């Protein structure tokens, strides 16, 4: 709806596929805990589901 | 140590990234500290001992 | 001179139900005042979200 999904930064190993996907606005930079990871994030069209 | 500094099993915190893909190129917690002193360089030997 | 921490043991889930519950009894048993506390800041934060 909003949110940013695909993003530019500097280039990647194969020079022809230079895309990052964010689903969410979830960054996908650092690893994550499965137990406790969600607890205060939120986008906009599950709040406006809500 | 970029592994372990983005691996957060506690309450997330604040994190800006730089411009530069290299490791370790971001400012973190609610006092931004600039992690990029860490990365080696043997010219001047900023992130060991010396 | 004693302060509490959060803790989770690895391999259990997280229940919703009881951390609804510590949210509402952690405001009502601890302390963290002016003057001293029983607690770290990052208890007083998962509180607060709960």
């Amino acid at each position: 709806w909003a949110t940013i999904d695909v993003e530019y930064r500097e280039p990647a190993p194969y020079v022809h596929a230079q895309r990052y996907i964010r689903y969410c606005g979830i960054d996908s930079r650092e690893l994550i805990n499965p137990t406790t990871y969600g607890i205060g994030m939120t986008y906009h069209c599950y709040n406006e589901m809500l | 140590l970029n592994d372990y500094l983005l691996y957060m099993y506690n309450t997330r915190v604040q994190v800006n990234y730089g411009p530069t893909g290299e490791p370790l190129d971001f400012q973190i917690g609610r006092n931004q500290y600039d992690c990029n002193v860490f990365r080696a360089d043997f010219a001047t030997g900023t992130g060991y001992n010396g | 001179q004693i302060i509490l921490d959060l803790k989770i043991d690895p391999g259990e889930r997280m229940d919703p139900a009881v951390r609804m519950v510590a949210g509402v009894v952690g405001h009502l048993l601890f302390t963290a005042g002016g003057r001293f506390t029983n607690l770290t800041q990052n208890m007083a934060r998962q509180l607060d979200i709960a």
